[PDB]
Formats: C-alpha cells, sequence, structure tokens
C-alpha cells in the first residue's frame, strides 16, 4: 500500500479495503480472492480450476461457509497444523496460493503460513508393551525435551497418564508430535486377517478420506468428517481391514454399539467368533489371539465404581496393546472425563469419525493433541446432488402462541417458561396436521423432543410409541 | 412463499 | 356526544398483552380497552410504547454480533 | 415511461404556449420523434402537401388488425395540438399546424432555420479524455450526494435546492441531514435516460417568472447537438440556464464556447455487466462492481464487510434492511434491485431448476426466480416486523343518548372514509384526526 489514493466510499470499509493492491491480468480465470488481514479466502465455484482448489483449500483452510456459488474458507493455525502433516511444506502451499489467486498474496498471509508450516516431523511417540517412549530420531532434541519445564536415536520413557500433557506441551514448543504407524513392519502384535468382501463398493469420497490417511503408507492418526449417513462406518471398517491388527471401537450408545457389530459383520469378512460387544448387557471378551472390541465411553471412561463383571473386562482391555481405535462421534471425546480413555487405552493409531465437529465450549481444539489433526472433510450438497445422501426441504413453522397461554409466558420464570411454550395447543395442531398429511403420503416420520413430559403427552394423545432415556435397551 | 396469508390455528 | 383525543392501537394478542404489561408498570399507557385487537393509548406514550416494545421483542431475536 | 413522461409534460402545457414552442425547428424535430410510429407516418404525409385531408382517408390506410393503434395515435397527436380538426361542408376535415408544418419543412429541406441547431466553432476537444470524465464525475457527484455517502466536493446550491424541493432526498433542519426516500430509490433504479429526465422535468416546474418555452428550446435543441464538437454562443434566459445545466454534467465549459457531453446525446433517444451481484442462502452479497456509485447504493441496505478492485463482498442483515426501510425504501424495490442486477450464474442455475420442475411435471409453469426465495421471504417478514404496531391519531366518540344517533354519526364517518373502528354494543367508535372536524360539524347539524 504505497501511493494509493483512497476512494470517497472507502470510509464504509473500516481498514478492510484491499484495493491498495492491483489485479493480475489473468483475473478472469483465477478463482481465489485472499483477504490480506483476516485470512479469509473467497472461492469461485463456477470458474475453471474450481475443483482443483476445492480440495486444496479444504486441507490448508477450515471452511466457514460453502453456499451454492461462492465458497468462503479461512486460514488459521489449526488448519495449517492439519495440512502440515500429509507431506506438505511451506513452498507448495505458497506456490499454489499464488497460482490460484486473482490478487497477489500479501506478505502478512505469507508470514502466517511460514510460521506454522515448519514445525512438523521431528518427534515421534511410540508404544511398546504398554510402555510409552518419546523416541526422537536425532540427539539434539534431548537438550530440549529433557530440559523442558513441564516434561518430567535416543528414546526415554514417560508416564502413561502424562501423555496428554507432553502432547500439548509439544504444541507450545517448536515441535508437535505425529502418531504414525508402520503396521507393515509390526510383527509383535498378532495380526487379524479380515478383508472387505467382494460385494463391497467403496464410494469415491470414502477412498479419498482413506487416501489422506494412508497416503505415505503408514497409518496417520486423525479425524475424518463426513455428512450424516455418508458411510463413516465403512470408512472405519476399511481402515481396520487394511491395518489388519486388533482394533477397539468406542461408540456413545448401546443401540449404536449394536449397530456397529452388525455393520462390521455385514460389510467385511470379520468372523463372529472374534467379535465381542462390551455393553451393559453382555461383557464376555474374545479369547482368540487377535479380535475386536466394540464398546462405549460410559463403559470405558468410568473411574470410581466398576462392577466385578466389568472389572475383568477393563483389565483385559488395558493389558493388551491395541493396534487401532475408532472413536465414533468424536465431538464428545474432549469432554472432562471421556478424554481419559484416549490416554489409558494403548494404541498406535487413532481415528475419529463424526458428521459434526462442533461444541459450545472451547474444547474442540483439544482434539489436535488427543487423536491428531483433521485429515479430510466432505461437502454436504456435493454428496446430495450425487445421490449419496437425501435432499431435504428444511422448514421452520411459526405457530403463534394463543392469547391465553402467552399471558402466562410474561410472568413466569425462565425455567418454567420453557414447558409453557413447548405445550401451546397450536403446536399440537400443527404436529397433528403434518403427521396426518405425511402419513397419507406413505412417509415414515420421526418426532424429536428433548423434553420428556411433552414427548409422553404427545405420544399418549396420538397413540404412538415413544422412546426416552429410561427405556430398556 | 406464504408470508401474507393468515396464521395457522384452530 | 363526547369526543376523547387519543391514539387507536391496532395489534394482535401478543402485542396486546405486551402493551398491558407496559401499562401495568406505567399506568398512563392504556386509556381504555376497546376490543381484543384495539386499544386506546395516551398520545404522549405512543412514541414510547412503540419504542419500548421493540426493545422487549429484541430478546426473542438472535442478532449475531 | 421515458416517452410517456416527456409526452405527459408536453400535454399539460396550454395550447397558447404550444404554438410558440414550434417556432424553432430544432424542437419540432425532437417532438416529432416521441410520437407513436403511426403518428409519425401520418405527420410525414401531411407535411409536404398544402391541403386538407379528411379523417376518413387516414382511417382507410390502417388495416383491420391495427385499428386499435389508430386511436392512440390520433389521441396523442391531438393532445399536443399538432393536428387541428376543422369541420366544414359537413365533413370533419383534418389539417396540420402551420407553424409545426413550416418548421419541419425547414428542418428536412435545409431551409432558413435561425440557428435552431446552433453553430460550430471548429475547435474540437477530446471526447474520451475530458467530456466523458467531466460529466461522469459531475453526474457522479450528484448521485453520490444523493445516496448519502460522504463526499469531499458537495454540489452547488442550484442542484441542491432542486434536490430538496423535489420529493427526492427529503431533508429536515432539526435532523440536520438528508436521506433518500421511496421515490429516491426508484430514481436510482431508473436508467440514465430517465434518471436525467426526472431532474430536468423537476427543473422545468421549479423555475418561476425565464420562459417555459426557452427552457425547452434548449433541452430539445441540446439533443440535436453532437458530442465532441464546439458550438459558439442564443437567448438571454439560455445563458444562465446554460450555466445551471453545467451543474448536472450535461454541458462542459472551459471557462465563449460550450460543449455538450455524452449525457447531452443520451437525452434524445435510446442509447459481464458491472453491478451484477451474487446473493447466497447465507444472506451474503458479492457484487462484481468497481464503481463508487454502485457501492454507495448497495450500502443503503447492505452491511459492507470488505472490498477488492474487482468485486465487493458484504452481508445482508436485519440492521441494514431496517435502516433502508426507515428511509422509505420498500422491500419490493430492494428485490427488484437484486433481481435486475443478478449474476449470470444465478440465472443459469434458476433456469436449470425450472427445467427440472417442468421435466417432472410440464403442466404448471413456475415463475423463474433468479435468487433464493428465503432471502425475499425474510426481507418481507422484516417489513412486517416494522408494520407490527399500528397507531392512528384521532378521537373516541362515546356516551350517546340514542342508538339512532350513534349509528347516524358512525355511518356518516364510514361514508366519508374517516371511520377506523366501531362497536355497536358499547355505542363507541374511533375516527381519524383528519375527519374529526367534519364529524363534529355534522354532529351539530
Ligand atoms: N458404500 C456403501 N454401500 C452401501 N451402503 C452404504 C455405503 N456407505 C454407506 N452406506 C449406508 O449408509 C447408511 C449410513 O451409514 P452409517 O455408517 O451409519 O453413516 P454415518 O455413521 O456417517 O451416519 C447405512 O444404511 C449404510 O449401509
Ligand atoms: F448418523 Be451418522 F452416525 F453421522
Amino acid at each position: 500500500p504505497a501511493d494509493f489514493v483512497p476512494d470517497s466510499v472507502s470510509g464504509m470499509f473500516r481498514s478492510h479495503d484491499f484495493s491498495y493492491l492491483r489485479l493480475r491480468p489473468d483475473h478472469a480465470s483465477r478463482p481465489l480472492w485472499i483477504s490480506p488481514s483476516d485470512g479469509r479466502i473467497i472461492l469461485e465455484s463456477f470458474s475453471p480450476l474450481a475443483e482443483q482448489a476445492q480440495d486444496f483449500l479444504v486441507t490448508i483452510a477450515e471452511p466457514i461457509s460453502r453456499p451454492s456459488h461462492i465458497h468462503e474458507y479461512k486460514i488459521t493455525a489449526y488448519s495449517l497444523y492439519a495440512a502440515v502433516s500429509v507431506g506438505l511444506e511451506t513452498d507448495d502451499i505458497i506456490s499454489v496460493l499464488d497460482r490460484l489467486s486473482k490478487v497477489p498474496v500479501a506478505e502478512s498471509i505469507i508470514n502466517f503460513i511460514k510460521g506454522a508450516t515448519i514445525s512438523y516431523g521431528k518427534v515421534k511417540l511410540v508404544i511398546k508393551h504398554n510402555r510409552y517412549f518419546v523416541e526422537t530420531t536425532q540427539a539434539d532434541i534431548l537438550q530440549m525435551l529433557l530440559n523442558d519445564s513441564v516434561i518430567g536415536v535416543h528414546s526415554f520413557e514417560i508416564a502413561n497418564e502424562s501423555v496428554e500433557v507432553v502432547k500439548k506441551r509439544c504444541q507450545e514448543i517448536d515441535y508437535p508430535v505425529l502418531e504414525e504407524y508402520d503396521f507393515r513392519n509390526d510383527h509383535r502384535n498378532p495380526d487379524l486377517d479380515i478383508d472387505l468382501k467382494p460385494s463391497t463398493q467403496i464410494r469415491p469420497y470414502q477412498e479419498k478420506s482413506l487416501s489422506k490417511m494412508f497416503g505415505n503408507g503408514r497409518a496417520r492418526s486423525g479425524i475424518i468428517v463426513l455428512p450424516c449417513g455418508a458411510g463413516k462406518t465403512l470408512v472405519g471398517i476399511t481402515a481396520a481391514c487394511t491395518i489388519k491388527k486388533s482394533v477397539i471401537v468406542l461408540c456413545t450408545s448401546s443401540v449404536s454399539v449394536m449397530q456397529w457389530r452388525q455393520q462390521f459383520l455385514q460389510w467385511c469378512t470379520l468372523q463372529p467368533e472374534n467379535c465381542a460387544v462390551f455393553t451393559s448387557d453382555n461383557k464376555e471378551m474374545f479369547q482368540t489371539e487377535s479380535g475386536l472390541v466394540v464398546s462405549t465411553y460410559s463403559m470405558v471412561a468410568n473411574t470410581r465404581n466398576r462392577s466385578h463383571d466389568s472389572q475383568k473386562v477393563m483389565d483385559f482391555l488395558t493389558g493388551r496393546e491395541w493396534g487401532f481405535i475408532i472413536l465414533d462421534e468424536v465431538h464428545v471425546v474432549p469432554a472432562a472425563m471421556f478424554r481419559r480413555v484416549v490416554s489409558t487405552i494403548a494404541a498406535h493409531a487413532k481415528l475419529g469419525l463424526t458428521a459434526t465437529l462442533v461444541r459450545e465450549d472451547d474444547k474442540i481444539g483439544d482434539l489436535n493433541f488427543l487423536i491428531g489433526p483433521k485429515l479430510y472433510e466432505a461437502n454436504w450438497m456435493e454428496l446430495s446432488q450425487k445421490g449419496h445422501i437425501a435432499n431435504v426441504q428444511c422448514a421452520e413453522v411459526w405457530c403463534p402462541m394463543t392469547a391465553e397461554f402467552y399471558q402466562e409466558y410474561l410472568r413466569e420464570t425462565a425455567r418454567k417458561r420453557m414447558l409453557l411454550y413447548i405445550m401451546n395447543p397450536t403446536k399440537f395442531q400443527a404436529c397433528q396436521f403434518l403427521i396426518q398429511y405425511h402419513e397419507r403420503r406413505g412417509d415414515k416420520i420421526i418426532v424429536f423432543s428433548d423434553n420428556v413430559y411433552a414427548l409422553q403427552e404427545y405420544a399418549l394423545k396420538m397413540g404412538k410409541p415413544f422412546i426416552y432415556g429410561s427405556t430398556p435397551q | 412463499s406464504t408470508i401474507g396469508k393468515t396464521a395457522l390455528g384452530r | 356526544a363526547r369526543a376523547r383525543k387519543g391514539a387507536l392501537v391496532q395489534c394482535d394478542p401478543s402485542i396486546k398483552a405486551l402493551i398491558l404489561q407496559i401499562d401495568a408498570k406505567m399506568s398512563d399507557i392504556v386509556l381504555e380497552e376497546l376490543d381484543d385487537t384495539h386499544l386506546l393509548v395516551n398520545p404522549s406514550k405512543v412514541e414510547f410504547v412503540k419504542h419500548e416494545l421493540n426493545r422487549l421483542l429484541s430478546k426473542n431475536i438472535y442478532n449475531p454480533m | 415511461s421515458l416517452k410517456h413522461s416527456v409526452t405527459q409534460y408536453l400535454e399539460e402545457i396550454p395550447q397558447q404556449v404550444q404554438n410558440r414552442l414550434y417556432t424553432s425547428p430544432a424542437t419540432c424535430l425532437a417532438i416529432y420523434r416521441i410520437l407513436p410510429p403511426l403518428a409519425k407516418f401520418f405527420i410525414m404525409a401531411m407535411v409536404f402537401n398544402e391541403n386538407e385531408v379528411p379523417l376518413l382517408d387516414l382511417d382507410k390506410w390502417v388495416n383491420s388488425n391495427g385499428k386499435l393503434q389508430f386511436q392512440n395515435a390520433i389521441k396523442s397527436m391531438k393532445s399536443l395540438h399538432l393536428l387541428i380538426p376543422n369541420k366544414s361542408s359537413g365533413t370533419l376535415m383534418i389539417n396540420l399546424n402551420p407553424t409545426f408544418k413550416i418548421s419541419l419543412r425547414n428542418a428536412l429541406t435545409g431551409g432558413e432555420v435561425q440557428n435552431s441547431f446552433g453553430v460550430v466553432v471548429e475547435e474540437n476537444v477530446v471526447s474520451l479524455d475530458l467530456l466523458d470524465e467531466y460529466s461522469a464525475n459531475k453526474w457522479e457527484t450528484i448521485l453520490h450526494f444523493m445516496v448519502g455517502t460522504p463526499l469531499a466536493k458537495i454540489p452547488s446550491e442550484k442542484v441542491l435546492n432542486l434536490l430538496k424541493h423535489s420529493k427526492l432526498m427529503e431533508e429536515v433542519n432539526s435532523t440536520g441531514e438528508f436521506k433518500i426516500t421511496n421515490e429516491g430509490f426508484q430514481f436510482l433504479l431508473q436508467e440514465i435516460n430517465s434518471q436525467l429526465w426526472t431532474l430536468l422535468l423537476q427543473y422545468l416546474k421549479m423555475i418561476e417568472t425565464m420562459d417555459l418555452v426557452d427552457v425547452l428550446h434548449f433541452i430539445f435543441m441540446l439533443g440535436a447537438l453532437e458530442v465532441g464538437k464546439a458550438y459558439k454562443i442564443l437567448s438571454e434566459t439560455q445563458r444562465i440556464m446554460l450555466q445551471d445545466m453545467r451543474d448536472y454534467g450535461l454541458v462542459f465549459q472551459k471557462h465563449s464556447i460550450f460543449y455538450p457531453t455524452k449525457l447531452a446525446l443520451m437525452l434524445t433517444s435510446d442509447t459481464i455487466p458491472d453491478g451484477s451481484l451474487i446473493v447466497e442462502t447465507n444472506f451474503k452479497i458479492y457484487s462484481y462492481s468497481n464503481s463508487p456509485l454502485q457501492i454507495a447504493v448497495l450500502s443503503l441496505f447492505v452491511h459492507l464487510k470488505a472490498r477488492f478492485v474487482n468485486m465487493v463482498l458484504g452481508q445482508i442483515t436485519r440492521e441494514s434492511i431496517r435502516r433502508a426501510l426507515t428511509n422509505g425504501i420498500t422491500a419490493d424495490q430492494i428485490i427488484a434491485y437484486l433481481e435486475t442486477h443478478a449474476h449470470p450464474q444465478m440465472r443459469r442455475l434458476a433456469e436449470e431448476k425450472l427445467e427440472k420442475k417442468l421435466e417432472l411435471d410440464p403442466n404448471c409453469k413456475e415463475p423463474l426466480q433468479v435468487l433464493p426465495p428465503t432471502v425475499v421471504d425474510q426481507i418481507r417478514l422484516w417489513q412486517l416486523e416494522l408494520d407490527r404496531v399500528i397507531t392512528y391519531e384521532g378521537s373516541l366518540y362515546s356516551d350517546f343518548e340514542t342508538s339512532q344517533e350513534y349509528n347516524l354519526l358512525s355511518k356518516y364517518a364510514q361514508d366519508i372514509g374517516v371511520l377506523l373502528w366501531k362497536d355497536d354494543k358499547k355505542k363507541k367508535f374511533f375516527i381519524s384526526k383528519e375527519g374529526n372536524s367534519q364529524v363534529l360539524d355534522f354532529a351539530k347539524r
């Protein structure tokens, strides 16, 4: 920004005017606009080179909003920390960013990418016989790690419980750690010979998600985000069947845990003998050399009171050195206590499967040092138009509160006001009309309600079955 | 687009 | 034969109840209840009830930053 | 509306002034072009023959199919008093105005014209570098100040006086500021041709005691002039008028000779896009425009977030829409602006959506909506939010001795359209402040 006259309307843009830079002659082709200050990226999805960037942008920048035509990404430290893992250096990112930008990349953006892209690839955490060694490939790192205030070819031991500290400590210091597994050269752990039966049909995006994980040949630990119903179960199954090692699955429900075993059996050749479901109903464990455990966080993250029947199983889980962990619905692992399982269970590879990667608190970023970076993400509309997921006409009905009910809503306190505006009669009428209308259309309807009293009242009024927390499995 | 029409109810 | 200057407020049940609540807190607002959709209000308070009601309704609307 | 607006003004002028308005051929050659095609056809027929032609002869020319057009053509021609109906010998004879006739004959056949088209100094200037820049900037200043965007060089009092005195850009000393109105956004929504005619038409009505014909002898003559050339200097009123016209970016003056500009020729006749924008379901806006005029008008109802040389990106929000509505901008105009300034990508996708809709069921033809319906619905809903509370100024009538009297007074208010509410049970009714005195007076009688 030198010798650049401001415009009479520049006042409306408070230090956001980016006209101080000039446009390149090939603007009509290049699809990207780059914000030199906020790091935002505006992508033209209706111009050539749109597809070549829609995947490159997903790697280095988290997506803010991706509407029909104009996509909006943003570059942050964590997004770069995700891209730095899969064989990417600063030069490649800068080269492509300049090659795809209508405007030249500002120095500020170049500075941001340079800072965070050089950290990757000098510390490795390995596991041996349930003992965790922070192995480094050069001697110089000893004067850094052993002299760190928090910590405590050369390899040294570290407390199992203390992994969650050092891994976060590694982030603050120059070098963050990467959890790579060379399952090809791992012989000590007994193998499990399971493969996808020929009837399987690995969809493209599933292959892309796996490629971002097994690109180099050593399984990377991270998170895969796919829309609801995209087939995340088969993604985990394929990862288990390609690593070919004892695997454990954690899922946040009893119905869902049952779903996983049935899915695992159906899609691959996992013999039923080697599968054990550790839920509140049955707790038997496979005695075969290598097997599979599908359990839940509530049955694995408990600390204080475990029953005698559930104590032997937990010791069975802890004693062996597992080869793969599948954390279904990984948006709940950074909670106060669920994260403990990631440390107690020994594993050389960790995968996270979730359609939504968001939580109200600030603990979402904690996933980086728990299971690793985010490997792949997929659009929702892209899979919708390709027939992989259904199209939905979202609607929001405005049921005006009747005069009689509304008057009480003014006086009542916050906690009871909720029950008051959940049970207004107009909502009953709207739900009854929609249910009848869609039932005539031969549709299967689901009626959600976080409030149980309304759920029961609606169900008993309409004579329909209902499910809530007190229900036996 | 049903904006101007009367509200739903009994 | 008797005329009474004022403002005729036409609205819906929800707005009517809010005006009554404002009238309860400040007595002079409502001069007379005409029907379930009409209220007679003090001329000086027309510019105040109209401005105050919007503030109350602002709680129900989610303005992102 | 262009020819309609200019024609409509020319109709209201008294006949005595129209006769004087046709003395200069320059004006005649301009008024002739605005009439319907059939009107011009008949006018050209009568101009060269010094006789009187019965109306039935004119009727014979038109075919049965085009009979309707013959009614508008004759009506519009008679309204301007160009065609004089003379009835004699039992026939409704038709003749052309002698002054209009002579003027047209002089214009076409190159007769003495008394410099109606002006003269030439043969000292040309560069059109692209100066004329385009001068009027574009001058026209830019008036529109920028109109939109309310801050600007360094404010226009002179002449146009400022005209702006306020018009419905455009209502102002109040107590407020101390100027803001655009319902007609203001409509004015900004009109093409350059109509955008210029609105100001010139308002100037015509504003002037008082400067002849009305002279101000038209200049505007219509100004169309005859061709851009990029000199014209030496005319009526006394046309001198101050020329300087006044200089403030609207119509004529450029170095300081003896004046030069018309692109807008000068833009007055007579007609003649990716800049301003096209994309609106997403996320209520975002991306405008492919590089012009402070477009950015300013977008700022009326858009919360701008940043800009690049090629495009401008912002977000639609409740605050911006409320800000525009408070100024009198209707949601219908806003959607019109978005639809008529839509990017080709939106149009193509909308066409494909329509094609798929017709592919499954070709029975119904859904309207082609370029931009998503949710944005339109939300904007209209916000307008309803502004319309929630309804208040009228008026009086309440009560304490009636007799039902007859209550019905009599209330029914009278209904008849004159000043009744806002009534209740038979309570023998009460409310009438607007406007009709109070009429109801009181009727009550006494
Ligand atoms: N490749 C595939 N072939 C057949 N069905 C598939 C495939 N991928 C996913 N599905 C189906 O998609 C549905 C949702 O799968 P699931 O793993 O539960 O999704 P998610 O965990 O992402 O919500 C199931 O019916 C599953 O069988
Ligand atoms: F419904 Be899935 F598990 F995202």
